[PDB]
RNA sequence: GGACCUGGCGGUGCUUCAUAUCCCUCUAGAGGAGCCUGUUCUGUAAUCGAUAAACCCCGAUCAACCUCACCACCUCUUGCUCAGCCUAUAUACCGCCAUCUUCAGCAAACCCUGAUGAAGGCUACAAAGUAAGCGCAAGUACCCACGUAAAGACGUUAGGUCAAGGUGUAGCCCAUGAGGUGGCAAGAAAUGGGCUACAUUUUCUACCCCAGAAAACUACGAUAGCCCUUAUGAAACUUAAGGGUCGAAGGUGGAUUUAGC
């Protein structure tokens, strides 16, 4: 009956089921799933099976001067056209099967590593391309509720940097995954820490310290070292600007105290230049590449002291055995120091 | 909870027109009538005819003008014309326009037995009357 | 709220801002919501009071160094000085202190606005010449 | 109700109105003005300002009333009225002189009389304590005393006791017993008071 | 601290418990958890004020005699009205001459409460009845006076069953004779980031008369 | 809908001192009445009501709270206990919108004359369906005609003859007027009722002023508003549900 | 396994409440009788669906044929249709709804607190919240500004409906489709709802309220049973109306329970 037929929007939604006690809760799950079909998309106006050609329609009006009459396309000639639509039908399906592989994260089905973007343009014509986001947990938090039981929202954790020094995390909230992609990268943007480098390559002195439960490590290194740290920690590196450093995590290995553990402990570093204003002294780097040059990395501005630092025989400073065990070759692992790819 | 006729609530992204955004019990108090006859009247006859009539228009015209309507057909009846008002877009050629405004008339006033008119008021886009 | 109505009139004769109302959440931190994206924030808040009446430290003292605002403040013995940019300890609350603040900040600022004047107008006068 | 809460129900009573004004008081000069800025709401069907006019019996009519029936429920009062008043005039006529002055004669007072000596002053209430049931006395309230010894007439002359006496004959019979302090409705009434007396225990709860 | 709770932010804040405080208030405003405390506590002070201005000859001769004793008080949270319960004696007679002068004391004694500043603003105390059972009392005073006259099926339920409707039902009938698994929610699988590494691919000047 | 300005220049500066409060109107109008009420400490109903929020809410052209409605009310109170002057008077009568009170007095109808020049009021009454004309003749000898019929034979319920005596009763009136009205619709207790009403506004043209408010605030003046009340589908009656089945 | 958070639950505390409303109070009912009607069960060769509140004179504002989807028998195969299917799945759905709702909350985008933990965000003499939009509200309909309607978001019960229609998935295609003829739908019982009663505030007649008769085995009481006529129809022991005959249970209904301001 043509009085029963239904408009393609209606006929849509029922075959689709957005909408029902399947998709409220996630009660049905989707390895096969019908996907929308624009059928209006490559149809043209006045074309149908006969193949009748109406002047002004689907062919032009008029033709040499004079206004074309009603004609209809031979046997073979709408044969051709029928076959022809087919093909555009299977190039467009290909053309959408033709859709660029994006890079994976720090494993196939893991969202952390994976960029982000810039964070968006601010309301005041702010712009942050100089900015690159990296995941740094993307996690399903349940929430009991009274009437709608349990529910799924998304946690995330991303961190931004710039490459040079600037770099900030935060977390975002919200029930879809993409919504807290924008919250947390652009949250981040405004709660950036300044990180000083030396030599805009590694931190200026090894940085030892525990947040909560979990203990990070670090260790300045020299140039071609590489970044030999936990995968988190190599992420939140790139972002920041430094190229070598070694860092060990102890203790829980809890995605956000590491990270606002790590920006704790990078942004409380001591610079030689104020090593030198703290204590009206020449800093002298010995490379020993360099041999016996005396290279002086700072010197105070204001006046300098005349008086030696006091030299103590014995040095009061508490040592890590794990360090200690290594530069007296009684640490043993067959995981430590293996060949891995340029981080 | 009532369903008839009511588009619901979403997240603020999806546009309705003036005629999708009021629910059936606003009809003759914030929206009118989309087609005008006699046939409902007390006293007056052949509103079953009337009736199917319509429902034919609305599916024929939304076939002959596909992806071009903007909104609701309003039909008026007087005596023996019938006038089809119809709000459409600016995509289409206005040759096409004028070839499926003669093609259409002409198809229904040979169907239907009477004098049949297709107005066409053209909008550069879908009139939003707020964003549910 | 002894000092309001005083505190009000200082800032307005001095052609200056006075906010001595409940401190409503986020008009710092989210200001361009409130206002608008094109609303501009104050360069420089001055406390008399640091504290809120319930004695704990004005919200604004966090909120300004939060949008990097340098704050003024009265720091009384009871206060918290740590946020305050420039901390001026000195009595709060006897009517004679405050007072006297309110002359001292509508004076200097009121000196600079007439100093800006005079500079600029000079500037021009030789320029021309 | 079609009345918004600003309509005030009416005062019928014609003395109310004719009472000077060097009489009145602060108070009751306060009220009169006042009512001339308010709705009054009409006066319903039932009371007039008639001499005759009696709300008592009005209201015992419409406790008689089945089915909104006020025609046949205000004729079978007019008929007990009656009834009771031919009833006293032939114990008038056939009485002393003496005894003549104490014979009432009036329906009406009669009627109240009757009322007054079925009222009970004290009731009891069905109270659950540890799942069980027992009783409690309590005092009752003018309106409920008022309200039981109509219900309790009415009630009695409904029972299926009474075979085949008309309405009229049955109420005027218990309304001159009851007058007298006797029959079954101040029965109702002594047991119900006994019944207190014996549940004095329990008036704790 | 102890096990009750001392943790309030606003610890310092003046407690005002007024008339005017409450019409001042944000109607979405609820109790907050030691808000309640204050009122346990404030309506524990005013039983101690009442008491001893009771036990006291100085505050009435009258009074003191009466020997009063007040079985409860609470005051409202309204801080309109102030509830005070006074235990009732045995005599209904000597029950009248308490109530009596109780009702007129009040007045003074509320300007006496007033003596002490801190509790300077007391709503009108409310000095109800109860403790005695004062309804009793009052039930008796009827019972006297009131006029009593001239003094003088099925054993199925049960059993628990409806053993004879269910005897006729088989009489009757003797006429004619003659689990799945559930998955864990935190493990449950999703391809959002396949589809994300597969690849996210959705994928002017206007003139008269054209051509 | 009005539009609020800019609330600052090019140069970004608010206008308004008060401009970081986010309600510099509301609040410029606390600072004005507070500073008048410190001026005269140094120097020293029926026909108005308060504005109500939504219309501060446009003379300030500001959105408020509940809370703030009141502060503000708080506040002008406290100044007409003061000794307000001329220029503190003008200012509170800027937030006094008059209330109008209707008058509940009795309109009177018209004493016409009939072609033998007798004297009367006509006037109409309704009750439920019913709709009553009467007409009321000043001098007359206690007749009352419904339809052309004598009222004891057109009413033989005497509670129907109790409704047509209460007007004439309550105003010591018995046996001083003539009657003939014309009634349809409703039964006749309905009819009754809107005979009383019809003859009671006739009856207010040759009463004083005073019988008058008397006749009203005795409820004899009063269309009564009760009326049937409509069926409701799913339920027996206008308010008895059908019966809730046992479980 | 430790600590904490949420939800659920508590024969869990306290305070304030429910307005035809949880209890008592007020009025008329149901629960007993007969009948009408639905359901269950049983029965039958002989549909289906609804089926605690939120099913049970419900889809039906309606089944003698038809309707019809059921059973039995017979018949047709490009088939009324560029076929068809009342076949399975309402736990794939659209559509249209129930329910809380006789609710007042939901909520995008931001902001802030908890060390940037799961989480939380109110104080008016105010202490971190601002909030578009939706709902309530307002407005409109009916006889008012009252009342009654209507409206009533998000969400809850994978609630109801594939048999309104449409439709995803799977299935049938000489049959799970189509047509014809006849037939089923009863009551051993149980139960829900309703009707009429048990009478004297009644019964019959006149009248539409000033009447006369009736009034316990010839009273009250069947709208049932049986017989006859009529209406509708092609078809009527069947459906409806009327008449005749018949004159039964019922004597105001335990626990329990419904509605009304
Ligand atoms: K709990
Ligand atoms: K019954
Ligand atoms: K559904
Ligand atoms: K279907
Ligand atoms: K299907
Ligand atoms: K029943
Ligand atoms: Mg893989
Ligand atoms: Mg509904
Ligand atoms: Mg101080
Ligand atoms: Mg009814
Ligand atoms: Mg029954
Ligand atoms: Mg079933
Ligand atoms: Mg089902
Ligand atoms: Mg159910
Ligand atoms: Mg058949
Ligand atoms: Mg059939
Ligand atoms: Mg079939
Ligand atoms: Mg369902
Ligand atoms: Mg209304
Ligand atoms: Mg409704
Ligand atoms: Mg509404
Ligand atoms: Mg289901
Ligand atoms: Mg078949
Ligand atoms: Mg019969
Ligand atoms: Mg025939
Ligand atoms: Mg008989």
């Amino acid at each position: 009956s043509f009085f029963t037929k239904l408009t393609a929007d209606e006929l849509w939604k029922g075959a689709l089921a957005e909408t029902g006690a399947g998709a409220k809760k996630g009660r049905g799950k989707r390895t096969k799933k019908k996907k929308r079909k624009d059928l209006n998309r490559g149809q043209i106006i006045g074309e149908g099976r006969y193949g009748f050609l109406w002047p002004g329609l689907n062919v032009p009006l008029m033709k040499n001067g004079a206004v074309q009459t009603i004609a209809q396309r031979s046997k073979e000639e709408q044969e051709k056209v029928e076959a022809d639509m087919i093909q555009q039908r299977e190039e467009w399906d290909r053309k959408k099967k033709m859709k660029v592989k994006r890079e994976r994260g720090w494993s196939g089905n893991s969202w952390g590593g994976i960029s982000l973007g810039p964070p968006d343009p601010g309301p005041c014509g702010e712009t942050y391309e100089d900015f690159d986001t990296r995941i740094l947990e993307v996690r399903n938090v349940f929430t009991m509720t009274a009437k709608e039981g349990r529910k799924k929202s998304i946690r995330v954790l991303v961190a931004v940097g710039n490459g040079k020094g600037a770099a900030g995390f935060s977390i975002g909230k919200a029930t879809d995954r993409m919504d807290a992609f924008r919250k947390a990268k652009n949250r981040a943007v405004h709660h950036l820490h300044y990180i000083e480098r030396y030599e805009d390559h590694t931190i200026f002195h090894d940085i030892s310290l525990r947040f909560k439960r979990t203990h990070i490590k670090m260790k300045k290194q020299p140039k071609g070292y590489g970044l030999r740290c936990h995968r988190a920690i190599i992420t939140i590196c790139r972002l920041i600007g430094i190229k070598d450093m070694y860092a060990k995590v102890s203790g829980s290995i809890n995605m956000l105290s590491l990270t606002q553990g790590l920006f704790r402990g990078l942004s409380r570093q001591e610079t030689h230049q104020q090593l030198a204003d703290k204590k009206g002294l020449h800093v002298v780097e010995i490379r020993e590449e360099c041999g016996p040059l005396p290279i002086v990395v700072a010197s105070p501005r204001g006046p300098l002291r005349k008086d030696p630092e006091p030299e103590d025989e014995v040095p009061d400073v508490k040592l890590d055995w794990e360090d200690v065990k290594t530069a007296q070759g009684m640490k043993r692992s067959v995981w430590s120091n293996l060949k891995r790819a340029a981080t | 909870k009532n369903r008839a006729a009511r588009v619901r609530v979403s997240k603020g992204d999806k546009p309705v027109t003036y005629e999708e955004a009021h629910a059936p019990h606003y009809i003759a108090h914030r929206k009118g009538w989309l087609s005008l006859h006699t046939g409902n009247l007390d006293g007056e006859d052949h509103a079953a005819e009337r009736t199917v009539e319509d429902v034919f228009l609305r599916k024929f015209m939304w076939g002959t003008f596909p992806g071009c309507l903007a909104d609701q057909l309003v039909l008026k009846r007087r005596g023996n014309q019938l006038e089809i008002c119809a709000v459409v877009l600016r995509q289409l050629s206005p040759h096409k326009y004028y070839f499926l405004v003669g093609y259409s008339e002409t198809l229904l006033s040979y169907f239907y037995k009477c004098p049949v008119r297709l107005h066409l008021q053209t909008v550069p886009s879908k009139v939003v009357y707020k964003y549910l | 709220r002894q000092f309001s109505y005083l505190i009000e009139n200082m800032a307005r004769d001095c052609g200056e801002y006075a906010h001595t109302r409940y401190f409503r959440g986020g008009m710092l931190t989210n200001a361009r919501l409130l206002f608008g994206p094109t609303v501009r924030l104050p360069d420089l808040i001055i406390f008399l009071h640091t504290l809120n009446n319930i004695f704990e430290p004005h919200v604004a003292v966090r909120d300004a160094a939060k949008m990097n605002i340098p704050t003024v403040g009265i720091v009384d013995t009871n206060c918290n000085p740590c946020l305050i940019t420039y901390p001026v300890p000195g009595n709060d609350d006897s009517p004679l202190a405050v007072h006297l603040y309110c002359r001292l900040f509508q004076t200097a600022i009121t000196r600079a606005k007439e100093k800006r004047q005079q500079v600029e107008a000079l500037y021009r006068l030789q320029g021309q010449k | 109700s079609r009345y918004s809460p600003e309509f005030k129900d009416p005062l019928i009573d014609k003395e109310y109105y004719r009472k000077p004004v060097e009489e009145l008081t602060e108070e009751e000069k306060y009220v009169r003005e006042l009512k001339k800025t308010q709705l009054i709401k009409a006066a319903p069907a039932g009371k007039t300002s008639s001499v005759f006019e009696d709300p008592v019996i009005s209201k015992f009519t419409n406790m008689m009333m089945i089915g909104g029936n006020k025609v046949l429920a205000r004729s079978l009062m007019i008929q007990t009225l009656e009834a009771v008043k031919r009833k006293q005039f032939e114990k008038y006529h056939a009485a002393s002189a003496e005894e003549q002055a104490t014979i009432e004669r009036n329906p009406y007072t009669i009627f109240h009389q009757a009322l007054k000596n079925c009222e009970p002053m004290i009731g009891l209430v069905p109270i659950l304590k540890g799942g069980r049931f027992y009783q409690v006395p309590v005092p009752l309230p003018d309106r409920r005393r008022r309200f039981l010894a109509m219900k309790w007439m009415i009630t009695e002359c409904r029972d299926k006791k009474h075979q085949r006496t008309l309405m009229p004959e049955k109420l005027s019979h218990k309304l001159l017993e009851a007058f007298h302090n006797q029959g079954p409705v101040i029965k109702r009434k002594h047991d119900l008071h006994k019944m207190a007396e014996a549940n004095r225990a329990l008036a704790h709860y | 601290k102890v096990w009750y709770e001392s943790p309030s932010l606003g610890s310092h804040s003046t407690y005002k418990p007024s008339k005017l405080e409450f019409l001042m208030r944000s109607t979405s405003k609820k109790t907050r958890k030691e808000d309640h405390a204050r009122l346990r506590a404030l309506n524990g002070l005013l039983y101690k004020a009442l008491t001893d201005l009771l036990c006291t000859p100085e505050v009435s001769q009258e009074l003191y005699d009466l020997n009063v004793e007040l079985s409860k008080v609470s005051l409202t949270p309204d801080f309109s009205a102030c509830r005070a319960y006074w235990k009732t004696t045995l005599s209904a007679e000597q029950n009248a001459h308490m109530e009596a002068v109780l009702q007129r004391s009040a007045a003074h004694m509320r300007h006496l409460l007033m003596s002490q500043q801190t509790l300077r603003n007391v709503p009108p105390i409310v000095f109800v009845q109860d403790k005695g059972n004062a309804a009793l009392a009052e039930l008796d005073q009827l019972l006297a006076v009131a006029d009593f006259g001239p003094r003088d099926t099925t054993s199925s339920s049960l059993c628990g069953i409806d053993h004879e409707a269910l005897n006729k039902q088989i009489m009757e009938y003797k006429r004619r004779k003659d689990g799945r698994k559930r998955a864990k929610p935190r493990l449950e699988q999703d391809s959002s980031l396949k589809s994300y590494l597969s690849g996210e691919e959705v994928e002017e000047y206007e003139c008269y008369a054209p051509d | 809908p009005r539009q609020r300005a800019i609330q600052w220049g090019e140069d970004g500066r608010p206008f308004h001192y008060l401009f970081y409060t986010g309600k510099q109107s509301y609040y410029s109008l606390m600072h004005d009445v507070y500073g008048m009420l410190l001026n005269l400490e140094k120097h020293q109903v029926i026909g108005s009501r308060w504005l109500i929020k939504e219309e501060l809410e446009e003379m300030l052209v500001e959105k408020l709270s509940d809370l703030d409605y009141m502060q503000f009310i708080r506040l002008l109170e406290k100044l007409l206990t003061s000794q307000c002057g001329a220029a503190e008077e003008e200012f509170v009568q800027r937030f006094r919108r008059s209330v109008t009170l209707e008058s509940k007095k009795q309109l009177i109808e018209p004493v016409q004359y009939d072609e033998q020049g007798m004297a009367f009021s006509k006037s109409e009454g309704k009750r439920k369906t019913a709709k009553a004309e009467a007409i009321v003749y000043k001098h007359g000898s206690g007749r009352i005609k419904v339809n052309g019929i004598d009222y004891q034979l057109y009413f033989p319920i005497t509670q129907d003859r109790e409704q047509l005596m209460f007007p004439f009763h309550f105003v010591d009136r018995l046996g001083k007027h003539d009657v003939t009205c014309t009634v349809s619709g409703g039964g006749r207790s309905a009819q009754a009722g809107a005979i009383r009403l019809a003859m009671a506004k006739a009856l207010c043209s040759f009463v004083t002023e005073d019988e008058v408010e008397w006749m009203r605030q005795a409820g004899l003046l009063t269309t009564d508003p009760r009326v049937r009340e409509r069926k409701k589908p799913g339920q027996e009656g206008a308010r008895r549900k059908f019966t809730w089945k046992k479980r």
